[PDB]
């Protein structure tokens, strides 16, 4: 009856939280909606060929990395089922169990909109069409290559060429295997990104505890318990303590709405963000540097997390940097206008125990010396500081 | 209340065109209330022998907030007379009889019903056409079949349609006549009348207490094709009622002619919340109890009558306590 | 020797009792409701927190709130319903799949409601809209898969850019004019 | 004031040209995009190098090598766009020569014009 | 003298005797009670 | 303000507010001028 006469507080907290949570079914679905790829290849087992990514493949619903994700963060189970009669009888409390204090304290935490099964059924899909996403204008159009080759197409678009990727197959896929298995054994304090998971679920717990908290204060009154300060004082007196109460309660529930809305709203941008990471990075290989991750981008991988997704981004890192002598370009001396200049790659000068002067050619990401010819150069216009040859004259100068 | 039965306006001001919430003096939506039936009397051929009427001088309920009546809901309808169950009649809408007081005890031979120092009474005259209510103490008489006297069913009062209700003079004392004969009326208080015009539409009747008096409602004066109920009165009594009962009427009419009274309801009143909606010419065609169920509280929280389509959280249930337990000493034990 | 025992925030959890037994001290616990509500055709059904309809009943009668009655539930009135959200009263068991929902219950669940007397809602559930499935072949061929007609669509998409500039005059919202007040 | 090439960011499908103009508070963009329909299996090659000739090879630009079944010659081959299928004749125009690879078809007769 | 004037407003506002170009929201008029109404239900006179 | 210079004048005597005095409004003292935003004193129609 006292906070009868509060009118539209009760109702205005109850609104802005169902708003705010039909605001985030909406992320979800967009989000989702966007994720979905229109094709994609079965994942069938051994799926990976020489690259051994079966971590990524799903247990007969989800991801060995993704249970492993999911067992190594301290979270509370909710019910979401029969958790009211799992408090029932409850044992002894365990550090002040969140989940059945939403019976006690008057909250409750509605379920996700989409179950475990139908989540992990979105990011497979999308781990079956990655080698797939097309060479050529690859959106409207779904060519279902192996993974090796889309990983040696990858690798061939960054400056390696096409004779050092035939000759180095298996130590490619072995340095491969040895970079994706090193992820089971980190998780742990060090890794930047499982703190940052550990962070977002333990900023969940604090909204629940600071709500459960409250409940304890005693907004200058004699007691905290309305019942006990019932059968203690009078009419006169019990309605100004009970109204005392009253206002800091719902002052605790405003603070708690707007909190909740600013993380909403910081949720939705943070939703894009991850969308725009998708489309980016795991359904095509990124040419700017940073975006996806260090080094040179090749292939994503996605699965679900707590709150949102864990991204595990490959990339290429070079090491055992050497200093060669190069050249812009290659004229013809007997015809000066007949130039060329190297085609991702760079024009070298050769060691290899013969001809002097010679040039030779080497992809812009990995030092292997190779004949010059027409599938690496292109014809250019003469330059101050390019070469003149006289002898020797690669075949395109010919 | 979805065509809002029983709804007192607010007694400052009018509104147009809108939907507000008010807190006010409202009954349960869905609530039955109390139903109550006025009959003709015995009579052989000619001649009324004795009144039939119910134990309802005996049932003494408590007033506590006041309450609304419904009278005349079942008119212009096929019914039956009491006391003639195979008589088929059309119903005609009759006038309730109350009395209310502040202490409550037994009669002569400690028969429950006797209202003490001062009882306000409200009761219907000229056969259906003025109302009269006044203090008036009760004093009963010592007589046969009277109150105080020997052979004491209930006291009643009662009109005779052959002389009483006469087309060219109504009797408007007959009724009180009757009173008359089984309570001495003495240091009397206020004695009022007000006027009605006779018609067979269902009407609304409501009354209640604050520290300006006793404030008596009715959709007769503004609304009659509605129902909204309007004060037009106010009594000075100053006394907190705490009890009332209904006053037993019989038809003193010729046992071949009979009509069949429509039987008037009674409601309780509550302090609750509601949701009205105001017309263009500022009458409440529809309301929403805002404690009825869960949709009645989503259509308050929105104040609308239309919600959107979705999923809502409401009020969840409490567990009840089943037993107690206490846990105590003595003082020692004594030394004998 | 000191029987009652408190945890961290000052609320009893435990008891010595003079019987010679120790007693956990639990809460009374509530049952939470929610309404799933269908507009166009005034249908409506409960949904009992995550409670597992056991402890529920047609009456709910060994509970108490301040709403006076439950929803109607008309001749229908069979057992609740178990669902992996929680125990449902007004849904029937439908087996069907769909593509989206307006009211979607959680987890995977819709409530359909029965649009052409309209009957009881349903319990349908959402179906993963599975891709084109391509294969992948054992030899140096692969299977591609084109397009062979297309059509256009136009996405829309609004952006804000401003808000409504507003200034208030502090001292007539305040005071509107009253000396007095100023 | 361009035609974006990443898949998303301006609307659905196949991005290709997009309109603005003023709303209440802000812009109102309206995305045409090219949404494909009725896809269909082929089977396609990465490359083909001539059989007489193995470091003669090419491979198709912006589209793909088909197989036709053109009521012609067996194991024939055409060349289609990406994004709409339609088989057309092998030519200089939507070939590049390349360096030979395992996986590329030998072909010995009927030898598209590029690689004669 | 701040309640002097706008531009005197302006400056007790910001209080500094330099203030920047804009256009700035200062304190508006208001209308004059032009007369009065009344309104009643008495007549009550004594008995000469 | 939104004001069509029909309601306003050179001294706003039907109105009253805290401010003392209106602004200088030297020798020039045309009539109101009528804006799209408004009617402003103190501004000469330049179509510049």
């Amino acid at each position: 009856q006292l906070l009868r006469e509060y009118g539209q507080f009760c109702s205005k907290i109850n609104q802005a939280l169902h708003g705010a949570n039909l605001r985030q079914d909406d992320s979800v679905r967009n989000l989702f909606a966007s994720v979905k790829s229109s094709q994609s290849s079965p994942i069938i087992p051994g799926f990976g060929g020489d690259f051994n990514l079966t971590l990524l493949e799903p247990v007969s619903a989800r991801s060995a990395i993704e249970d492993l994700l999911f067992d190594k963060v301290t979270i509370a189970d909710p019910g979401y089922m029969q958790g009211y009669d799992d408090c029932m009888q409850q044992g002894p409390a365990s550090a002040r169990d969140l989940i059945c204090a939403q019976y006690v304290a008057g909250y409750k935490v509605l379920p996700p909109l989409m179950d475990v099964n139908m989540e992990a059924a979105y990011t497979s899909s999308l781990l079956g069409s990655i080698a797939g996403v097309g060479w050529t204008a690859g959106l409207s159009s779904f060519a279902a290559i192996p993974f090796a080759q889309s990983i040696f197409y990858r690798l061939n678009g960054v400056g390696i060429t096409q004779q050092v990727l035939s000759e180095n197959q298996k130590l490619i896929a072995n340095k491969f295997n040895q970079a994706l298995g090193a992820m089971q054994t980190g998780f742990t304090t060090t890794n930047e990104a499982f703190q940052k998971v550990q962070d977002a679920v333990n900023n969940n717990a604090q909204a629940l505890s600071k709500l459960a908290s409250e409940l304890s204060n005693t907004f200058g009154a004699i007691s905290a318990s309305i019942g006990d300060i019932i059968q203690r004082l009078d009419p006169p007196e019990q309605d100004a303590q009970i109204d005392r109460l009253i206002n800091g309660r719902l002052t605790t529930l405003n603070a708690f709405v707007a909190q909740q809305l600013v993380r909403s709203e910081s949720a939705a941008l943070s939703a894009q963000l991850a969308k725009d990471k998708v489309n980016e990075c795991v359904k095509a290989q990124s040419k700017r540097s940073g975006f996806c991750g260090q080094g040179t981008h090749i292939v994503s991988f996605v699965v679900n997390a707590p709150n949102g997704l864990y991204f595990m981004h490959v990339g290429y890192y070079p090491s055992n940097h050497i200093e060669v002598v190069s050249a812009y370009g290659l004229c013809d001396a007997a015809n000066p206008t007949n130039c060329i200049a190297p085609v991702n790659g760079y024009f070298i000068k050769t060691n290899n125990t013969r001809i002097v002067d010679e040039w030779s050619y080497t992809g812009s990401s990995f030092y292997a010396p190779e004949p010059i010819t027409s599938l690496n150069t292109k014809y250019v216009a003469p330059q101050v500081t390019y070469q003149n040859i006289s002898t020797n004259l690669p075949p395109p100068l010919l | 209340v979805s065509k809002a039965d029983g709804i007192i306006y607010p007694q400052g001001r009018t509104y147009s065109n809108i939907t507000i919430t008010y807190q006010g003096l409202f009954p349960y939506q869905g609530d039955h209330g109390d139903m109550y039936v006025y009959s003709a009397g015995h009579a052989t051929g000619t001649t009324p022998q004795k009144l039939f009427v119910a134990n309802y001088s005996q049932d003494v309920k408590q007033f506590a907030n006041g309450f609304v009546v419904r009278i005349g809901a079942a008119a212009n309808s096929t019914g039956t007379v009491i006391i003639s169950p195979s008589t088929s009649a059309t119903i005609r809408k009759i006038y309730p009889a109350f009395m209310l007081g502040s202490s409550v005890g037994n009669f002569s031979d400690g028969k429950m019903g006797r209202f003490f120092n001062h009882t306000l009474v409200l009761l219907p005259d000229g056969c259906g056409t003025l109302l009269r209510a006044f203090y008036c103490i009760l004093e009963p008489r010592s007589g046969n079949h009277c109150p105080a006297g020997n052979s004491y069913t209930s006291f009643a009062t009662y009109h005779t349609p052959a002389t009483d209700c006469s087309d060219g003079n109504y009797n408007r004392n007959a009724s009180l006549n009757s009173f008359k004969e089984y309570f001495n009326l003495r240091n009397c208080t206020f004695m009022y009348t007000y006027n009605i015009t006779e018609d067979e539409i269902l009407e609304w009747f409501g009354i209640t207490q604050t520290a300006q008096g006793v404030h008596l409602f009715s959709s007769r004066y503004v609304d009659l094709y509605g129902g909204n109920m309007f004060q037009f009165a106010t009594l000075p009594v100053y006394d907190t009622i705490k009890y009332y009962s209904i006053i037993p009427h019989s038809i003193r009419s010729i046992q071949s002619d009979r009509k069949a009274w429509a039987a008037f309801y009674v409601y309780k009143l509550q302090p609750l919340t509601f949701l009205l909606d105001f017309s263009v010419d500022g009458y409440i065609r529809r309301a929403i109890d805002c404690g009825f169920n869960d949709l009645s509280q989503l259509h308050c929280s929105y104040e609308s009558f239309d919600v959107e389509s979705g999923v809502y959280s409401v009020s969840s249930f409490e567990a009840k306590p089943s037993g107690s337990v206490v846990e105590q000493a003595e003082g020692v034990e004594c030394d004998f | 020797q000191q029987r009652f025992v408190y945890d961290a925030y000052q609320n009893l959890v435990g008891y010595y009792s003079d019987d010679g037994n120790y007693y956990c001290l639990r809460a009374c616990v509530s049952v939470p409701v929610s309404v799933i509500y269908d507009k166009e055709t005034k249908t409506h059904a409960t949904l009992f927190g995550s409670v597992a309809c056991e402890h529920i009943s047609s009456t709910m009668s060994q509970y108490s709130r301040s709403t006076r009655s439950m929803l109607k539930r008309r001749d229908s009135t069979y057992g609740p319903l178990q669902t992996p959200v929680g125990c449902v009263l007004g849904l029937v068991n439908s087996s069907l799949f769909v593509e989206d929902c307006k009211l979607p219950l959680g987890q995977s669940l819709c409530a359909l409601p029965d649009t052409p007397v309209p009957g009881e809602m349903r319990l349908a559930s959402i179906a993963f809209n599975h891709p084109i499935q391509v294969d992948q072949l054992n030899s140096s061929y692969f299977k591609l898969s084109i397009p062979t007609n297309f059509s256009f669509g136009v996405t829309q998409e609004y952006i804000q850019t401003t808000i409504q500039k507003v200034t208030v005059d502090c001292k007539q919202y305040v005071c509107n004019g009253f000396q007095k007040c100023e």
